[PDB]
């Protein structure tokens, strides 16, 4: 009947790839560039946006850095829309762990089941995955300051600094030259911006086209969403303006 | 040649 | 045939169902079996194959209520599935009316969900044919069931590979053993001689022939093995 | 199988299947016409019967939806019955419901609607026919509104529909652009009756017999349809200028 | 309900989905288990593709099912937890609904059952992982260690290794296994797993990790010193003339 | 392009249906088979060709009732038009239990119309391979009525389908003339026998049984019933004597 | 006889496209201009009626269509698409919003649940994405005033102001020369009528332009009165005679 | 694939239930006989390393104490028809007070066989050799394939050495052969067709016989008897 | 009516539970554990309708073992107690709810403080210094109300408790068989033995 229409979404290749994840895969390596780095008092995420022009407004404006929770974030690189499904689900998860044990979800928790639900589209169901991968940023009473990474195959793994989207061995190879263990938050935001400058596929750097949050520690965790200007700000200090 | 058949 | 025999909702661009007729090549390699009819009885013939010097003969006929059983050519699990519904059929006419499902009735019940599985995606033809004798309220009846779903009501016939020689053989006899009165016995010596004519390198045994009769007073036997000998 | 068989888009963002069935809907090779008088609306179609074995009365493409609202078919007869049973549903489902009669346009729209679904499902296929609604609405006054294979609907001034379409709209924006109003001012329905018939001939360039045509026309009271004897007397009349 | 047969007959008697499930475990990461006299390791390595990973939160190879079993991997990642979490499940349901906790066997022949169900099952694909299962049956001093692939099929060891590279760290292991007299401490079979990976790991201790299973539940992973003493000592051993 | 003749729901670029179209190779290679319309009822007829002397005479019914008082025939794969008239029974039944009245004769084509439509809207089925003549007696007169695997169905005078259309079709619209006033359902009976076995010559390589059927205000009260035993007879007769 | 495509219709192809987007968005550049602009005290959101037939009735037809009493949206590309978003996006706003909180969506949050409908026939089973962008304008008390765009891929932006369709690289580059931060919502009704003049080939004026503003409440339109806190409603479409009215100053 | 899991092929066979059949022929081998005094299975384990203990390789299982089952071809497709059957075993004592008939229960697994389409996805890769005794039919031997189809043999060998095995076979069984003699009889026509050296660590022996039922031959009991027929060949 | 009764100390938590199993009209044992352990350092305790009882008891237990395994981390006291009072808060609106009430005592590793938990069948759920189940609490909150103090050692814990318990023999018509008690540190969970 209709079988003859079906591309097959969850087969494997002869040499045992998951050519929808693969492809998926391509998708988000043309995605804007975001980068997480963690120090040794804080995280940090930066990101790039590919979309701009004059005319768009950016004070109201989200397209990579989203908040899960007071104490979780992710930088989406991908399809925006794919990650908007995914970040409510997350957005419910840790709400239903808050409500059934009176504490917050731990950060790995909620990266686990928000894989675990990718890793679904991956092996039944005939649907397509997910474009979509994420960069969590967050901080539990257990585990700290943390850093994962998630793709379309349902694959995550923690991280020092990491980046995903375009130009990743480009920045990724940035990364390993300049980052330390014993960096602080204010290195890392540095170290954020002057990654992304030297990868753009863009001319210059300029705070119309990031987003920008660091997660730091009162004996609490305060979650920080730069706006326009305080990214212009910081984008001045470290002197690529 | 196969007699799988009754 | 070549793009237009992939499921069994696809006509040809000629009016053919090529999975139905492929359906029939599978009762053409299966082996031969008879049926006819007196005004009084009715009989079922059947060659029954083995597969090594070592194994069984696989059985050809299935009783399906005291009045009414087949023979079966063709993929063995189909006919168990078809005639398990028509005991389920026979079964319920007993049980809500107190009534013997008539020959022709059950016919028209086979014809029925055989097409069901002609016109359903996912499904598939029934890949055997099926002799139906019984003796109801009008008599002495033989059906035969091909998977396109025909039905049909005959004095006699065969299906099965080289089936052909008895079905010339009945056609000849025709007007002899529909005379066939109040003597079974000389109703099956009948089919057995019919069958005979579509042997090649290969003659009626004990443990290959197999028989099934039924007709006024007469319920619904099978006959096998030593009790076959009478007949050859 | 291609962006060919199934609705769903073609490189050039187009659904073939929904062309095809446009074409179809000419494959009766029937025309269809529709005015607008003072108080009441007509529709005109061809009627062939070429086949002396047929029951002319059976042969009709024109419906009596509810006690209101006629629908004439442009395309084949089983899809067009098909189309005609789930809209009577639908206007005595919607009078259960809501109180008054359903409006010759909300119909329409909602005919419309459900064609789009087959556009847009891929286990449906489009229905190869084209609605044209009339009504006497008793809010909106006399009432022509048109739907295809494409879930399109609209209302018209007045309308046609089938393979010479463009001859009769041509002739009929004269008529119209001429007269300096979007209707036939006149107030017995017997005369709108006429003047349909006759645009109708002067731009298919043949004349009529009075088995040649079918008439509906809707009132504020009913819609109702016209016998070959009632047609008969028509044509008498155009035949007298 | 997507039902489509994705493991399916070829003509040669294979089905190619299971087939190209095993390709993926040959592309994943090497594991490795030793039997000892009165023990059972577990060794894995870490692919060294990567860096600068943080190792505190990435979960590690080796996954303790209930307190005296374990299992590790070869394979997609996130496939594998699928099977993790159906077999701790099981494990607890075990334990609720028969007052005893699992045989290692038992517990094999379940995540051998649930691999095999989706190979046979509408919609879905085969599993693309094998697995090491090992530990000590209740009330018992006997080590245990099984290994399950994508298509089923299961059987135990006296040592056995799965993922790139396992070809020869199984010739390694066939001549270096005296079945006649097995590792005769922990200590010393710790060595002779370490000493297989080092055949295929190339190198360092930060990208071997072990597990230790001793009777009556006594699971211990080592840490990269606790690792490196194995690695250097046996880089000592090391010709040597 | 090319491909659109191996699903069903499909539209060719030329707006065509064309496993329907395939679907109507079946039913023309069909046994023929025949509708007449007279003053007060219907008459059915069909051609049962004898594959062989081994069929039991009379005995493999062709035309089914529904209800009481309509008849159905068809041409084509004989397993559809059972299960299609299957249909019938239950949408007749329907009709009945909620409205009392039993189905008149085209509310009954619409409801076969509508369902065999169906099959032409999704390619997980197939289109019924069989042309289908039915009718009966009614409220308000007699209604005969074909019924194309397109859904397409109308109301006949007289109609025929299968291998000899045509010779019936032709057959018929003479009948429209000689005797135009009307026609009686008696003669309607054996013009009907004429007609199967004028257009059997098409077929005319094997033996063939004759089968009729009528349903008569007059001479069925209304209810659809066979022509058997000895009007049966006097019909064959009239065949034999005025096809020689 | 049932819904047998269980599976995706939109898939990865190697280069990493969503190939059935893309051509929707194909579908989208083909349709006719549509813009929006927003002003420091309004909203304007305007398109071409351009009739296929001098006989249809262009106002039996609204491109321009109101979510909520403070939203409307424009679109272009496949209306029969819009115009189930439109009934879908109207019955979202009650079921997933007014009939919780008790008051209207704010313009973001609807966008995001159009958006989520967008993003599923893009994923879901047996469907095709839809053929059309839309432009969603409105004001909500603790955001105010916005714009955003919503693709058949379910992204959305919010812009100053922008155009979809035919001539929209065109007049996008014409609003970026002539949109400041200052405007006045008359003054972005000029700079809309002009950025449509220029996309529009036929006939020009009140009967042929569709053209709607988020602006002041107007209590006029309410329906009754005595309820001193019910405001509304934000949204009012021009009639043909206020176009052609300001066509002349043109 | 192209065609459809439940299509038939041109010459009126299934082709997913073809195919079926070619794994099995992949398969380890697996031989049975019958005999007045019981029915003994054998079956080569075949072990792919030295490493692999040889004694968790389970090819020849239980259904009930009269009821033995041996298997042949994909292996993994076995645990669901050895589940499905020791239920119908156990089941039709629960409703009866009595033991299933060996046919009965080889009519209900091959039930299993054919429920596949588009319920499982694909036929079983496996096919098995069914010994049992029950008081109806004696000491009886079924071959049941993923065809849905089951003969009942005298002996029957399957798997990899089948074609030849049971060429020798039909030579050497007889109506009055002994236990003991189809034992070595089994054993004989294993290492001729497998692929090592045979011992009693990659075959396997058991019987069924009427007062004890069903029994898995140890290691040490086979060695014993592969040596006695050592020294039987020859001895000419 | 058993006896279920809790009492948190500086140190620790201690668990009392009656040893009676009675089936109507005979006493059919005397040497009852109701309690269940559901991670090294938390400890539950029940009474209520029969097997309703311990069928949830052991529920909750499998369940606090699951998430320890997956995790590799042993929950808080607190965030047990509240995944069972949602447990008991959904059984309280279904077909047939568990007519089961707890007392849980756990020993939290993490902030090195004892706590005690009460809840009921229907969910209620409230963190005492001292708490009991039924009809215990009529005789005993008097004497703890008196004696109570947050500083009192796991031994001066263990008397004040076996007051409440010659209380609850002196004046309550059953023969409630004595009691089982058990004390929550930050060592685990121990059976005090000997208690007379
Ligand atoms: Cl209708
Ligand atoms: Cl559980
Ligand atoms: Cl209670
Ligand atoms: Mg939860
Ligand atoms: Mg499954």
């Amino acid at each position: 009947g209709s079988r003859r229409y079906d591309s097959r979404t969850t087969i494997f290749s002869p040499e045992g790839r998951l050519y929808q994840v693969e492809y998926a895969l391509e998708s988000i390596s043309h995605a804007g560039t975001a980068i997480g780095i963690m120090a040794s008092d804080g995280i940090v995420l930066a990101a790039e946006r590919k979309v701009t022009s004059t005319l768009l407004e950016q004070d109201t404006s989200t397209e990579k850095l989203y908040k899960l929770n007071d104490k979780i974030a992710v930088a989406v690189a991908g399809l925006t829309a794919d990650a908007e499904i995914l970040i409510n689900t997350a957005r419910i998860h840790a709400q239903n762990y808050l409500k059934t044990y009176n504490e917050d979800i731990p950060v790995e928790i909620l990266v686990r089941r928000l894989s675990d639900i990718k890793q679904g589209y991956t092996q039944h169901g005939g649907l397509r995955p997910f474009g979509v991968s994420f960069i969590y940023a967050g901080y539990d009473d257990r585990y700290g300051y943390q850093l994962y990474t998630s793709n379309p195959s349902g694959n995550y793994t923690g991280w020092k600094a990491i980046s995903v989207g375009a130009n990743t061995s480009a920045a990724q190879t940035l990364l390993q030259m300049d980052y330390k263990d014993d960096m602080k938050v204010d290195d890392a935001i540095e170290l954020a911006l002057k990654t992304l400058s030297k990868t753009t596929d863009s001319s210059a750097l300029t705070y119309d086209r990031l987003e920008f949050a660091t997660i730091r520690k009162d004996g609490e965790v305060y979650q920080k969403i730069f706006k326009p200007q305080e990214i212009k700000d910081i984008l001045v200090k470290t002197g690529i303006t | 040649w196969r007699s799988y058949y009754a | 045939r070549n793009n237009y025999d992939g499921d069994t909702v696809t006509f040809s661009p000629t009016g053919r169902l090529f999975q139905v007729e492929y359906a029939l090549e599978a009762i053409k390699q299966g082996s031969v079996t008879v049926g006819l009819r007196s005004n009084t009885h009715a009989v079922l013939v059947a060659l029954k194959r083995n597969a090594d010097e070592l194994s069984s003969y696989q059985k050809k006929i299935i009783k399906c209520d005291e009045h009414m059983g087949l023979s079966l050519a063709g993929l063995a699990p189909d006919a168990r599935v078809l005639s398990n519904y028509l005991r389920q059929q026979c079964n319920y006419s007993s049980l809500v009316f107190n009534r013997k499902l008539a020959v022709e009735r059950a016919g028209h019940l086979l014809c029925d969900k055989a097409q069901k599985n002609t016109q359903s995606y996912g499904g598939r033809p029934y890949g055997v044919g099926l002799l139906i004798i019984g003796y109801d309220k009008s008599g002495a009846h033989l059906l035969e069931f091909q998977p396109s779903g025909n039905v049909t009501e005959l004095y006699g016939t065969a299906i099965g590979a080289r089936s052909q020689g008895a079905k010339t053989y009945l056609e000849r006899t025709l007007d002899t053993f529909i005379k066939i009165d109040g003597n079974p016995d000389e109703l099956i010596k009948a089919g057995v001689e019919a069958i005979s004519q579509s042997l090649r390198d290969e003659s009626l045994t004990v443990d290959n022939l197999s028989i099934a009769i039924v007709g006024k007073d007469t319920p619904f036997t099978i006959y096998d093995g030593e009790a076959v000998a009478k007949y050859i | 199988g291609y962006d060919r068989h199934i609705t769903i888009f073609s490189p050039e963002g187009r659904l073939y299947q929904v062309e095809y069935a446009f074409k179809a809907t000419n494959q009766t090779n029937i025309n269809s016409l529709a005015v607008r008088g003072k108080d009441c609306t007509v529709v005109i179609s061809q009627k062939k019967v070429p086949d002396k074995l047929l029951d002319p009365t059976t042969v009709s493409y024109i419906f009596c939806i509810s006690r209101t609202i006629g629908m004439v078919v442009n395309g084949p007869i089983p899809d067009a019955r098909n189309a005609a049973l789930r809209a009577k549903a639908e206007a005595a489902e919607f009078r259960y419901k809501y109180g008054y009669d359903m409006p010759c346009d909300v119909l329409a729209k909602r005919m419309a609607n459900l064609s789009q679904i087959y556009t847009q499902r891929a286990y449906m296929r489009p229905l190869g026919v084209i609605l044209t609604f009339v009504s006497v609405d008793e809010e909106l006054g006399p009432s022509i509104y048109k739907t295809d294979p494409a879930g399109y609907y609209v209302g018209y001034k007045a309308t046609a529909t089938g393979p010479k379409q463009q001859e009769i709209t041509t002739n009929l924006e004269n008529h119209f652009k001429k007269s300096k109003i979007d209707h036939i001012n006149e107030e017995s329905w017997e005369k709108v009756v006429e003047f349909a018939i006759t645009h109708m001939i002067d731009a298919l360039g043949t004349e009529f017999s009075k088995n040649d045509l079918e008439v509906g026309v809707a009132t504020k009271d009913k819609f109702f349809t016209l016998s070959a004897e009632n047609i008969e007397e028509r044509l008498v009349a155009i035949a007298e200028q | 309900g997507y039902d489509r047969a994705l493991s399916i007959f070829s003509p040669d008697g294979h089905i190619f989905q299971v087939e190209y499930a095993l390709e993926a475990v040959k592309r994943g990461t090497c594991a490795v288990g030793v039997k000892g006299k009165n023990c059972v390791v577990l060794g894995c390595e870490r692919r060294s593709t990567l860096k600068l990973q943080d190792t505190r939160i990435t979960p590690s190879k080796v996954s303790k099912i209930d307190s005296h079993v374990v299992l590790s991997f070869s394979g997609l990642n996130a496939d594998s937890r699928i099977l993790i979490e159906k077999a701790r499940v099981e494990a607890q349901s075990h334990r609720l609904t028969l007052e005893d906790p699992v045989t290692v066997e038992y517990l094999t022949r379940y995540v051998a059952g649930v691999q095999q169900r989706y190979t046979q099952s509408g919609g879905v694909r085969p599993f693309g992982v094998s697995t090491l299962i090992a530990g000590f049956d209740p009330r018992d001093d006997e080590p245990k260690l099984y290994q399950t692939e994508p298509s089923g099929i299961y059987s135990s060891w006296s040592a056995q290794t799965i993922g790139r590279n396992s070809k020869t760290v199984r010739e390694f292991l066939e001549k270096n296994y005296d079945r006649k007299e097995p590792p005769a401490t922990v200590e010393e079979c710790v060595k002779l797993t370490v000493r297989s990976l080092l055949e295929v790991v190339q190198t360092g201790a930060k990208n071997i990790e072990i597990t230790v299973v001793k009777p009556d539940s006594d699971i211990v992973a080592l840490s990269s010193e606790e690792i490196n003493q194995y690695v250097t000592q046996i880089e000592q051993e090391k010709q040597e003339q | 392009g090319t491909g659109y003749d191996l699903s069903n729901s499909v539209f060719s670029p030329d707006g065509r249906n064309f496993q329907v179209e395939y679907a109507v190779k079946a039913v023309e290679n069909g046994t023929t088979s025949i509708g007449i319309k007279c003053n007060d009822g219907v008459v059915f007829a069909v051609e049962k060709l004898i594959t062989s002397k081994l069929l039991v005479p009379q005995k493999n019914v062709k035309i089914q009732v529904v209800d009481r008082h309509i008849g159905c025939v068809y041409s084509g794969l004989i397993p559809d038009g059972r299960h299609l008239v299957n249909r019938g029974r239950e949408e007749a039944a329907s009709f009945k239990k909620l409205y009392k009245t039993p189905i008149p004769i085209p509310a009954f084509a619409d409801r076969l119309g509508q369902y065999v439509q169906a099959h032409t809207l999704y390619n997980s089925v197939r289109p019924f391979g069989v042309s289908t003549i039915f009718g009966g007696v009614d409220k308000n007169g007699a209604h005969l009525y074909m019924l194309e695997p397109s859904g397409s169905y109308w109301g006949y005078k007289g109609a025929a389908t299968g291998k000899g259309r045509q010779s019936a079709k032709a057959e018929l619209e003479k009948l429209v003339d000689h005797h135009p006033e009307g026609l009686s359902a008696r003669e309607a009976v054996k013009q009907a026998a004429k007609i199967i076995y004028l257009a059997h010559e098409d077929n005319k390589e094997k033996d063939f049984e004759l089968e009729i059927s009528w349903c008569s205000l007059s001479e069925t009260n209304g209810l659809h019933k066979f022509v058997k035993g000895d009007l049966l007879q006097e019909a064959i007769d009239f065949a034999q004597k005025e096809i020689n | 006889m049932t819904d047998r495509y269980s599976f995706s219709l939109t898939t990865f192809s190697p280069s990493g496209k969503l190939g059935q987007i893309d051509y929707a968005l194909t579908a989208v550049k083909q349709g006719v201009t549509s813009l929006g602009i927003k002003a420091t005290n309004g909203v304007v959101i305007a398109t071409e009626k351009k009739s296929s037939s001098p006989l249809a009735m262009s106002e039996t037809l609204s491109k321009v269509s109101l979510l909520t009493p403070d939203i409307g949206a424009v679109y272009s590309g496949m209306g029969p698409d819009y115009r189930v978003l439109v009934d879908k996006s109207r019955k979202v706003a009650h079921t997933s919003y007014k009939r919780i909180y008790g008051e209207y969506p704010p313009t973001k949050l609807l966008v995001s649940e159009v958006a989520k409908i967008m993003q599923e026939a893009t994923q879901s089973g047996g469907v095709r994405p839809f053929g059309v962008s839309l432009l969603i304008a409105g004001h909500d008390e603790f955001n105010g005033f916005s714009l955003y765009q919503v693709d058949p891929s379910g992204s959305y932006f919010p812009w100053k102001a922008t155009a979809i369709g035919k001539g929209s690289v065109a007049a996008k580059t014409f609003l970026e020369k002539r949109w400041n931060d200052e405007l006045e919502l008359e003054d972005a009704i000029h700079i809309a009528l002009l950025t449509l003049k220029e996309s529009v080939e036929g006939e020009f004026n009140g009967d042929t332009i569709e053209l709607a503003i988020i602006g002041d409440e107007n209590p006029d339109l309410l329906g009754y009165t005595g309820i001193p806190t019910d405001k509304g409603p934000r949204f009012r479409k021009l009639t043909s005679q206020e176009i052609n009215d300001r066509l002349e100053a043109l | 694939y192209d065609r459809g899991v439940s299509t038939f092929s041109p010459e009126g066979r299934l082709f997913q239930v073809e195919y079926s059949l070619e794994a099995i022929k992949l398969g380890s081998t697996a031989i049975g006989i019958a005999t007045k005094e019981g029915v003994v299975l054998g079956v080569e384990k075949r072990a792919t390393s030295p490493l692999l203990e040889s004694d968790s390789i389970e090819k020849i299982v239980e259904i009930d104490r009269h009821i033995g089952c041996a298997m042949s071809g994909l292996t993994a497709d076995a645990r669901s028809m050895i589940e499905h059957a020791r239920t119908a075993a156990v089941t039709h004592n629960l409703y009866y007070d009595e033991d299933i008939n060996v046919e009965s229960l080889t009519q209900s697994v091959c039930d299993l066989a054919l429920r596949f389409g588009e319920l499982m996805s694909r036929p079983f890769g496996v096919a098995l050799l069914i010994a049992g005794h029950d008081a109806d039919d004696g000491y009886q031997l079924f071959h049941a394939e993923p065809s849905g189809t089951f003969y009942r043999y005298n002996a029957k060998a399957i798997g990899s050495g089948s074609e030849g095995a049971q060429a020798e076979l039909l030579n050497e069984w007889h109506s009055s052969l002994t236990l003991k003699e189809a034992e070595l009889l089994v054993l004989k026509i294993l290492k001729q067709v497998m692929e090592e050296k045979l011992d009693e660590n990659n075959a396997q022996l058991s019987c069924i016989t009427k007062q004890d039922g069903f029994k898995i031959y140890d290691n040490e009991k086979t060695a014993e008897l592969i040596k006695e027929l050592k020294e039987k060949e020859a001895a000419e | 009516m058993d006896i279920i009764l809790g009492i948190r100390v500086q140190d620790s938590v201690i668990l009392a539970s009656s040893k009676a199993v009675t089936r109507g009209i005979s006493v059919l044992k005397d040497s009852d554990d109701k309690t269940r352990q559901l991670s090294p350092h938390t400890l539950m305790s029940f009474a209520g309708e029969a097997g309703d009882t311990v069928q949830f008891a052991e529920y909750i237990q499998a369940n606090i073992q699951l998430y320890s395994i997956r995790e590799d981390y042993e929950l808080s006291p607190q965030a047990v107690s509240s995944f069972v009072r949602q447990e008991l808060a959904k059984s309280i609106r279904s077909r047939r709810p568990y007519q089961v009430n707890v007392l849980i005592g756990g020993y939290d590793k993490k902030k090195n403080k004892p706590e005690l938990y009460q809840i009921d069948y229907l969910g209620t759920k409230v963190e005492l210094p001292y708490g009991a189940h039924g009809y215990s609490g009529f005789y005993t909150f008097s004497l703890l109300d008196h004696h109570y103090r947050p500083d009192m050692t796991t031994e001066e814990g263990l008397d004040l408790l076996k007051l409440c318990v010659q209380e609850l023999e002196k004046r309550m018509p059953m023969d409630f068989k004595g009691v089982i008690v058990k004390i929550v540190d930050k060592d685990g969970i121990r059976q005090v033995d000997d208690f007379q």
